[PDB]
Protein backbone atom coordinates (compact mmCIF):
# COMPACT_ATOMS: atom_id res chain seq x y z
CA UNK A 1 0.00 0.00 0.00
CA UNK A 2 2.82 2.12 1.15
CA UNK A 3 4.62 1.50 -1.92
CA UNK A 4 1.79 1.24 -4.99
CA UNK A 5 0.57 4.62 -3.71
CA UNK A 6 3.67 6.12 -3.17
CA UNK A 7 4.13 5.86 -7.52
CA UNK A 8 2.65 7.40 -10.24
CA UNK A 9 3.79 7.55 -14.04
CA UNK A 10 1.70 10.25 -16.74
CA UNK A 11 0.38 8.00 -19.47
CA UNK A 12 -1.77 10.80 -21.63
CA UNK A 13 -2.76 14.62 -21.84
CA UNK A 14 -6.39 15.93 -23.04
CA UNK A 15 -7.19 18.94 -24.23
CA UNK A 16 -10.08 21.09 -25.41
CA UNK A 17 -9.98 20.10 -29.11
CA UNK A 18 -11.04 23.22 -31.09
CA UNK A 19 -9.62 25.61 -28.46
CA UNK A 20 -6.32 27.25 -28.80
CA UNK A 21 -6.66 27.62 -25.05
CA UNK A 22 -7.57 24.80 -23.12
CA UNK A 23 -9.79 25.36 -20.04
CA UNK A 24 -10.80 22.40 -17.84
CA UNK A 25 -11.60 23.51 -14.53
CA UNK A 26 -13.12 19.92 -12.95
CA UNK A 27 -12.94 16.52 -13.88
CA UNK A 28 -14.91 12.90 -13.05
CA UNK A 29 -14.91 9.39 -14.35
CA UNK A 30 -18.54 8.47 -15.86
CA UNK A 31 -20.24 5.72 -13.52
CA UNK A 32 -18.66 2.67 -15.83
CA UNK A 33 -15.23 4.85 -16.43
CA UNK A 34 -15.57 4.05 -19.97
CA UNK A 35 -15.49 8.35 -20.14
CA UNK A 36 -13.21 10.87 -18.35
CA UNK A 37 -15.90 14.35 -18.11
CA UNK A 38 -14.34 17.42 -17.79
CA UNK A 39 -16.46 20.66 -17.04
CA UNK A 40 -14.46 24.36 -18.16
CA UNK A 41 -14.56 27.56 -17.70
CA UNK A 42 -17.36 28.43 -19.86
CA UNK A 43 -19.49 25.89 -18.78
CA UNK A 44 -19.86 23.42 -21.07
CA UNK A 45 -19.18 19.74 -20.32
CA UNK A 46 -16.74 17.11 -22.89
CA UNK A 47 -16.70 13.49 -22.20
CA UNK A 48 -13.31 12.13 -23.27
CA UNK A 49 -13.18 8.51 -24.26
CA UNK A 50 -10.31 6.76 -22.16
CA UNK A 51 -8.89 4.31 -24.62
CA UNK A 52 -9.10 5.79 -28.02
CA UNK A 53 -8.53 9.87 -26.91
CA UNK A 54 -11.28 10.75 -29.13
CA UNK A 55 -14.31 13.70 -27.61
CA UNK A 56 -17.44 11.57 -27.97
CA UNK A 57 -19.97 14.47 -26.81
CA UNK A 58 -20.46 18.65 -25.97
CA UNK A 59 -22.76 19.76 -23.60
CA UNK A 60 -24.48 23.29 -22.47
CA UNK A 61 -24.92 23.34 -18.95
CA UNK A 62 -24.07 26.46 -17.06
CA UNK A 63 -22.64 30.00 -18.04
CA UNK A 64 -19.78 30.10 -15.57
CA UNK A 65 -17.08 27.43 -14.50
CA UNK A 66 -17.81 24.28 -13.44
CA UNK A 67 -16.38 23.34 -9.92
CA UNK A 68 -18.13 19.86 -9.03
CA UNK A 69 -19.49 16.63 -11.06
CA UNK A 70 -21.12 14.08 -9.69
CA UNK A 71 -22.24 11.18 -11.88
CA UNK A 72 -25.14 8.80 -10.24
CA UNK A 73 -24.42 5.09 -9.27
CA UNK A 74 -26.43 3.82 -11.99
CA UNK A 75 -24.89 6.45 -15.19
CA UNK A 76 -28.92 7.64 -15.51
CA UNK A 77 -28.15 10.96 -13.57
CA UNK A 78 -26.05 13.56 -13.17
CA UNK A 79 -25.30 16.51 -10.70
CA UNK A 80 -23.50 19.94 -11.99
CA UNK A 81 -22.59 22.96 -9.74
CA UNK A 82 -21.27 26.31 -11.22
CA UNK A 83 -19.56 29.87 -10.32
CA UNK A 84 -21.24 32.86 -10.70
CA UNK A 85 -24.27 32.27 -12.82
CA UNK A 86 -28.01 30.95 -11.64
CA UNK A 87 -28.71 28.67 -11.92
CA UNK A 88 -25.59 27.54 -9.89
CA UNK A 89 -26.03 23.76 -9.49
CA UNK A 90 -28.69 21.45 -11.53
CA UNK A 91 -29.03 18.01 -12.16
CA UNK A 92 -29.52 16.67 -15.87
CA UNK A 93 -30.41 13.13 -17.18
CA UNK A 94 -28.24 10.72 -18.87
CA UNK A 95 -30.38 8.81 -20.88
CA UNK A 96 -30.98 8.68 -24.57
CA UNK A 97 -31.08 12.27 -24.55
CA UNK A 98 -28.69 15.01 -22.56
CA UNK A 99 -31.57 17.03 -20.57
CA UNK A 100 -32.29 19.04 -17.55
CA UNK A 101 -34.50 17.99 -14.95
CA UNK A 102 -34.22 20.85 -11.83
CA UNK A 103 -32.67 23.41 -10.81
CA UNK A 104 -30.96 24.59 -7.60
CA UNK A 105 -31.26 28.50 -8.28
CA UNK A 106 -29.03 29.59 -5.27
CA UNK A 107 -26.88 25.98 -4.29
CA UNK A 108 -23.34 26.51 -4.99
CA UNK A 109 -22.56 22.96 -3.78
CA UNK A 110 -24.71 19.91 -4.61
CA UNK A 111 -24.66 16.18 -3.68
CA UNK A 112 -26.80 12.78 -3.86
CA UNK A 113 -27.36 11.19 -0.99
CA UNK A 114 -25.20 8.42 -0.24
CA UNK A 115 -27.25 4.74 0.57
CA UNK A 116 -30.19 5.07 -1.70
CA UNK A 117 -29.89 7.86 -4.22
CA UNK A 118 -33.72 9.47 -4.11
CA UNK A 119 -31.89 12.60 -3.00
CA UNK A 120 -30.13 15.74 -3.08
CA UNK A 121 -28.55 17.84 -0.46
CA UNK A 122 -27.53 21.04 -1.37
CA UNK A 123 -25.68 24.15 0.17
CA UNK A 124 -26.27 28.15 0.22
CA UNK A 125 -24.11 29.78 2.18
CA UNK A 126 -24.79 28.64 5.82
CA UNK A 127 -28.07 26.86 4.81
CA UNK A 128 -28.71 23.55 3.96
CA UNK A 129 -31.33 22.03 1.75
CA UNK A 130 -32.69 18.41 1.20
CA UNK A 131 -34.45 17.61 -2.61
CA UNK A 132 -36.62 14.82 -3.29
CA UNK A 133 -35.17 13.92 -7.03
CA UNK A 134 -38.99 12.53 -8.68
CA UNK A 135 -40.57 16.20 -7.63
CA UNK A 136 -37.47 18.45 -7.08
CA UNK A 137 -39.51 19.59 -4.27
CA UNK A 138 -37.61 20.58 -0.62
CA UNK A 139 -38.26 18.17 1.99
CA UNK A 140 -36.00 20.31 4.61
CA UNK A 141 -33.82 23.08 5.81
CA UNK A 142 -31.42 22.89 7.87
CA UNK A 143 -29.85 25.83 10.10
CA UNK A 144 -29.32 27.30 13.07
CA UNK A 145 -28.18 30.89 13.51
CA UNK A 146 -26.71 29.98 16.78
CA UNK A 147 -24.67 27.18 16.14
CA UNK A 148 -23.32 28.15 13.08
CA UNK A 149 -19.39 28.49 12.29
CA UNK A 150 -19.65 30.34 9.09
CA UNK A 151 -17.05 28.16 7.30
CA UNK A 152 -16.31 30.64 3.92
CA UNK A 153 -16.27 26.55 2.21
CA UNK A 154 -18.84 25.34 3.95
CA UNK A 155 -20.41 21.99 2.03
CA UNK A 156 -23.05 19.98 3.85
CA UNK A 157 -23.12 16.09 3.06
CA UNK A 158 -24.88 12.89 4.21
CA UNK A 159 -22.98 10.32 6.49
CA UNK A 160 -23.19 6.87 4.18
CA UNK A 161 -26.56 5.43 5.77
CA UNK A 162 -28.01 8.89 5.21
CA UNK A 163 -29.35 9.23 9.10
CA UNK A 164 -27.16 12.22 9.73
CA UNK A 165 -26.02 15.49 7.74
CA UNK A 166 -23.00 17.47 8.56
CA UNK A 167 -23.12 21.31 7.53
CA UNK A 168 -21.00 24.15 9.01
CA UNK A 169 -19.10 22.25 11.55
CA UNK A 170 -22.89 20.70 13.13
CA UNK A 171 -23.97 17.73 13.60
CA UNK A 172 -27.80 17.32 12.14
CA UNK A 173 -30.24 14.11 13.09
CA UNK A 174 -32.21 14.19 9.90
CA UNK A 175 -35.47 12.00 10.85
CA UNK A 176 -35.79 14.73 14.17
CA UNK A 177 -33.86 17.85 12.21
CA UNK A 178 -32.32 18.38 15.19
CA UNK A 179 -28.60 19.18 16.30
CA UNK A 180 -26.91 16.81 17.99
CA UNK A 181 -23.40 18.44 17.88
CA UNK A 182 -21.22 21.14 16.76
CA UNK A 183 -17.66 20.76 16.55
CA UNK A 184 -14.88 23.16 17.72
CA UNK A 185 -13.79 25.37 15.20
CA UNK A 186 -9.53 25.54 14.56
CA UNK A 187 -9.25 26.92 11.36
CA UNK A 188 -11.75 29.58 8.76
CA UNK A 189 -12.15 27.53 5.39
CA UNK A 190 -13.24 23.69 5.86
CA UNK A 191 -15.77 22.57 6.80
CA UNK A 192 -15.47 18.62 7.25
CA UNK A 193 -16.41 15.60 5.46
CA UNK A 194 -17.83 11.56 7.04
CA UNK A 195 -14.80 8.87 6.38
CA UNK A 196 -16.58 6.27 4.20
CA UNK A 197 -16.12 3.69 7.36
CA UNK A 198 -19.09 5.65 8.93
CA UNK A 199 -17.32 6.01 12.84
CA UNK A 200 -15.52 9.13 11.84
CA UNK A 201 -15.61 12.74 11.14
CA UNK A 202 -12.49 14.70 9.43
CA UNK A 203 -12.59 18.23 10.05
CA UNK A 204 -9.13 20.06 8.18
CA UNK A 205 -6.26 18.62 10.25
CA UNK A 206 -9.34 17.16 12.96
CA UNK A 207 -10.24 13.69 12.95
CA UNK A 208 -12.81 13.12 15.80
CA UNK A 209 -14.82 10.06 16.94
CA UNK A 210 -18.46 9.89 15.51
CA UNK A 211 -19.90 7.95 18.51
CA UNK A 212 -18.23 9.71 21.44
CA UNK A 213 -17.12 12.97 19.96
CA UNK A 214 -13.39 12.46 21.14
CA UNK A 215 -10.54 14.10 19.52
CA UNK A 216 -8.68 11.16 17.68
CA UNK A 217 -5.95 12.44 15.03
CA UNK A 218 -4.25 15.26 14.51
CA UNK A 219 -2.78 15.38 10.78
CA UNK A 220 -0.76 18.75 10.32
CA UNK A 221 -0.20 17.50 6.65
CA UNK A 222 -3.84 18.02 5.80
CA UNK A 223 -4.20 21.54 6.50
CA UNK A 224 -6.31 23.34 4.03
CA UNK A 225 -6.75 20.25 1.80
CA UNK A 226 -9.09 19.09 -0.73
CA UNK A 227 -9.82 15.51 0.35
CA UNK A 228 -10.43 12.76 -1.64
CA UNK A 229 -11.18 9.00 -1.13
CA UNK A 230 -10.42 6.26 -3.60
CA UNK A 231 -13.55 3.76 -3.38
CA UNK A 232 -12.52 1.16 -0.72
CA UNK A 233 -11.92 4.47 1.77
CA UNK A 234 -8.69 3.26 2.10
CA UNK A 235 -6.07 5.87 0.42
CA UNK A 236 -6.94 9.14 0.58
CA UNK A 237 -5.55 11.73 -1.66
CA UNK A 238 -5.23 15.47 -0.80
CA UNK A 239 -4.27 18.95 -2.49
CA UNK A 240 -3.62 22.24 -1.11
CA UNK A 241 -5.37 25.21 -1.51
CA UNK A 242 -3.70 28.38 0.13
CA UNK A 243 -2.82 31.53 -7.56
CA UNK A 244 -3.28 29.53 -4.33
CA UNK A 245 -3.36 26.09 -5.59
CA UNK A 246 -0.46 23.68 -4.73
CA UNK A 247 1.54 21.99 -7.11
CA UNK A 248 1.45 19.11 -5.02
CA UNK A 249 -1.06 16.64 -4.11
CA UNK A 250 -0.32 14.13 -0.83
CA UNK A 251 -1.43 10.96 -0.29
CA UNK A 252 -2.42 8.99 3.31
CA UNK A 253 -3.33 5.61 4.70
CA UNK A 254 -7.37 5.77 5.83
CA UNK A 255 -6.65 3.33 8.25
CA UNK A 256 -4.09 4.94 10.52
CA UNK A 257 -3.89 8.28 8.90
CA UNK A 258 -0.28 7.86 7.79
CA UNK A 259 1.51 9.55 5.74
CA UNK A 260 2.64 7.85 2.18
CA UNK A 261 3.81 10.17 -0.26
CA UNK A 262 4.10 13.75 -2.10
CA UNK A 263 4.18 14.17 -5.44
CA UNK A 264 5.18 17.34 -7.09
CA UNK A 265 3.47 17.93 -10.81
CA UNK A 266 4.94 21.29 -11.08
CA UNK A 267 1.64 22.66 -12.38
CA UNK A 268 -1.37 24.23 -10.48
CA UNK A 269 -3.93 21.68 -9.39
CA UNK A 270 -7.49 22.77 -9.52
CA UNK A 271 -9.29 18.94 -8.96
CA UNK A 272 -8.20 15.79 -9.16
CA UNK A 273 -10.17 12.04 -8.78
CA UNK A 274 -9.68 8.08 -8.62
CA UNK A 275 -11.39 5.51 -10.87
CA UNK A 276 -12.88 2.50 -8.79
CA UNK A 277 -10.25 0.12 -9.51
CA UNK A 278 -7.23 2.36 -8.21
CA UNK A 279 -5.86 2.24 -11.97
CA UNK A 280 -5.54 5.60 -12.74
CA UNK A 281 -5.66 9.37 -11.61
CA UNK A 282 -6.81 12.13 -13.21
CA UNK A 283 -5.39 15.48 -12.65
CA UNK A 284 -6.92 19.09 -13.91
CA UNK A 285 -3.44 21.02 -14.37
CA UNK A 286 -3.22 24.30 -15.09
CA UNK A 287 0.08 26.52 -16.01
CA UNK A 288 0.57 30.27 -16.54
CA UNK A 289 -1.29 33.50 -15.25
CA UNK A 290 -3.28 36.36 -16.03
CA UNK A 291 -0.49 39.10 -16.29
CA UNK A 292 0.36 36.55 -19.52
CA UNK A 293 -2.68 36.67 -20.84
CA UNK A 294 -2.18 32.53 -20.88
CA UNK A 295 -4.09 30.30 -18.75
CA UNK A 296 -3.49 26.57 -19.91
CA UNK A 297 -5.33 24.16 -18.70
CA UNK A 298 -5.27 20.44 -19.21
CA UNK A 299 -5.87 16.84 -17.69
CA UNK A 300 -2.96 14.63 -17.35
CA UNK A 301 -4.24 11.19 -16.47
CA UNK A 302 -1.41 8.83 -14.14
CA UNK A 303 -0.47 5.49 -13.95
CA UNK A 304 -1.38 4.05 -10.12
CA UNK A 305 1.23 1.93 -8.98
CA UNK A 306 4.31 1.96 -11.71
CA UNK A 307 7.03 4.32 -11.36
CA UNK B 1 -29.48 33.69 -38.38
CA UNK B 2 -31.08 30.16 -37.81
CA UNK B 3 -28.09 27.82 -38.89
CA UNK B 4 -26.98 25.29 -36.27
CA UNK B 5 -23.40 24.97 -35.48
CA UNK B 6 -23.14 21.65 -36.57
CA UNK B 7 -25.08 22.66 -40.37
CA UNK B 8 -21.52 25.24 -40.34
CA UNK B 9 -18.87 22.67 -38.80
CA UNK B 10 -18.35 25.11 -36.48
CA UNK B 11 -17.70 25.36 -33.20
CA UNK B 12 -18.16 28.30 -31.19
CA UNK B 13 -14.28 29.58 -31.08
CA UNK B 14 -14.01 28.69 -34.91
CA UNK B 15 -17.20 30.71 -35.26
CA UNK B 16 -15.86 33.59 -33.97
CA UNK B 17 -12.30 33.56 -35.58
CA UNK B 18 -13.60 33.41 -38.73
CA UNK B 19 -15.45 36.42 -39.69
CA UNK C 1 -20.31 -0.68 -23.64
CA UNK C 2 -20.96 2.37 -21.78
CA UNK C 3 -23.38 4.68 -23.92
CA UNK C 4 -23.87 8.20 -23.60
CA UNK C 5 -26.04 10.98 -25.03
CA UNK C 6 -25.32 13.14 -28.61
CA UNK C 7 -23.76 16.41 -27.82
CA UNK C 8 -26.32 19.17 -27.81
CA UNK C 9 -23.43 21.74 -27.93
CA UNK C 10 -23.42 21.81 -31.98
CA UNK C 11 -27.64 22.56 -32.15
CA UNK C 12 -26.87 26.29 -30.67
CA UNK C 13 -27.42 28.53 -33.91
CA UNK C 14 -24.88 30.84 -35.00
CA UNK C 15 -27.64 33.59 -34.18
CA UNK C 16 -27.84 33.09 -30.68
CA UNK C 17 -24.03 31.80 -30.29
CA UNK C 18 -23.19 35.61 -30.86
CA UNK C 19 -25.77 36.91 -28.66
CA UNK C 20 -24.50 34.58 -25.84
CA UNK C 21 -21.10 35.83 -26.39
CA UNK C 22 -21.87 38.92 -26.17
CA UNK C 23 -24.80 39.17 -23.35
CA UNK C 24 -22.39 37.04 -21.44
CA UNK C 25 -19.03 39.51 -21.62
CA UNK C 26 -21.41 41.67 -19.92
CA UNK C 27 -23.17 39.98 -16.82
CA UNK C 28 -19.39 38.69 -16.31
CA UNK C 29 -18.04 42.32 -15.82
CA UNK C 30 -21.12 43.42 -13.81
CA UNK C 31 -20.71 40.66 -11.39
CA UNK C 32 -16.74 40.34 -11.06
CA UNK C 33 -16.66 43.68 -9.70
CA UNK C 34 -18.51 43.04 -6.61
CA UNK C 35 -15.52 40.17 -6.16
CA UNK C 36 -12.03 41.02 -7.79
CA UNK C 37 -10.83 44.91 -7.68
CA UNK C 38 -12.03 46.86 -10.36
CA UNK C 39 -8.78 47.74 -11.65
CA UNK C 40 -7.99 44.33 -12.12
CA UNK C 41 -10.82 44.09 -14.41
CA UNK C 42 -9.92 46.67 -16.80
CA UNK C 43 -6.30 45.62 -17.29
CA UNK C 44 -6.96 42.41 -18.69
CA UNK C 45 -9.80 43.66 -20.88
CA UNK C 46 -6.87 46.55 -21.92
CA UNK C 47 -4.39 43.84 -22.42
CA UNK C 48 -6.26 41.46 -23.90
CA UNK C 49 -7.66 43.68 -26.95
CA UNK C 50 -4.16 45.56 -27.20
CA UNK C 51 -2.86 42.02 -28.03
CA UNK C 52 -5.53 40.18 -30.20
CA UNK C 53 -7.20 42.54 -32.14
CA UNK C 54 -4.29 45.55 -32.65
CA UNK C 55 -1.68 43.61 -32.90
CA UNK C 56 -2.71 40.26 -33.84
CA UNK C 57 -5.15 41.62 -35.95
CA UNK C 58 -8.58 39.16 -34.59
CA UNK C 59 -12.11 39.63 -35.06
CA UNK C 60 -13.83 41.58 -32.10
CA UNK C 61 -15.82 38.25 -31.47
CA UNK C 62 -12.39 36.44 -30.90
CA UNK C 63 -11.16 38.85 -28.95
CA UNK C 64 -13.90 39.12 -26.28
CA UNK C 65 -13.91 35.32 -26.18
CA UNK C 66 -9.74 35.10 -25.42
CA UNK C 67 -11.06 37.99 -22.74
CA UNK C 68 -13.91 36.10 -21.09
CA UNK C 69 -12.23 32.54 -20.57
CA UNK C 70 -9.61 34.55 -18.75
CA UNK C 71 -11.75 36.37 -16.52
CA UNK C 72 -14.26 33.29 -16.03
CA UNK C 73 -10.95 31.33 -14.89
CA UNK C 74 -10.43 34.70 -12.78
CA UNK C 75 -13.42 33.94 -10.78
CA UNK C 76 -13.10 30.08 -10.50
CA UNK C 77 -9.89 31.13 -8.57
CA UNK C 78 -12.03 33.27 -6.11
CA UNK C 79 -14.64 31.09 -5.59
CA UNK C 80 -12.53 27.96 -4.62
CA UNK C 81 -10.87 29.97 -1.86
CA UNK C 82 -14.50 30.79 -0.27
CA UNK C 83 -16.54 33.94 -1.18
CA UNK C 84 -17.81 36.57 1.59
CA UNK C 85 -18.00 39.21 -0.27
CA UNK C 86 -20.44 41.64 0.12
CA UNK C 87 -31.15 33.58 -19.42
CA UNK C 88 -32.25 31.10 -22.73
CA UNK C 89 -31.62 27.58 -21.37
CA UNK C 90 -29.28 24.94 -23.03
CA UNK C 91 -30.22 24.28 -26.64
CA UNK C 92 -32.04 21.14 -27.14
CA UNK C 93 -30.97 17.43 -28.08
CA UNK C 94 -30.49 16.98 -31.62
CA UNK C 95 -32.84 14.80 -33.24
CA UNK C 96 -32.62 10.98 -32.40
CA UNK C 97 -30.91 8.93 -34.88
CA UNK C 98 -29.34 11.98 -36.92
ZN1 LIG D 1 -16.41 37.25 -3.65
Amino acid sequence: RHLIFSRFRPISVFREANEDESGFTCCAFSARERFLMLGTCTGQLKLYNVFSGQEEASYNCHNSAITHLEPSRDGSLLLTSATWSQPLSALWGMKSVFDMKHSFTEDHYVEFSKHSQDRVIGTKGDIAHIYDIQTGNKLLTLFNPDLANNYKRNCATFNPTDDLVLNDGVLWDVRSAQAIHKFDKFNMNISGVFHPNGLEVIINTEIWDLRTFHLLHTVPALDQCRVVFNHTGTVMYGAMLQSPFGSSFRTFNATDYKPIATIDVKRNIFDLCTDTKDCYLAVIENQGSMDALNMDTVCRLYEVGRQ
Amino acid sequence: NPTRLREASKSRVQLFKDD
Amino acid sequence: RERIPPGNSGEETIGEAFDWLDRTVEEINRAAVNHLPRELIFQVWRRSWEYWHDEMGMSVSYTKYRYLCLIQKAMFMHCKKGCRCLRPGPPPPPPPGL
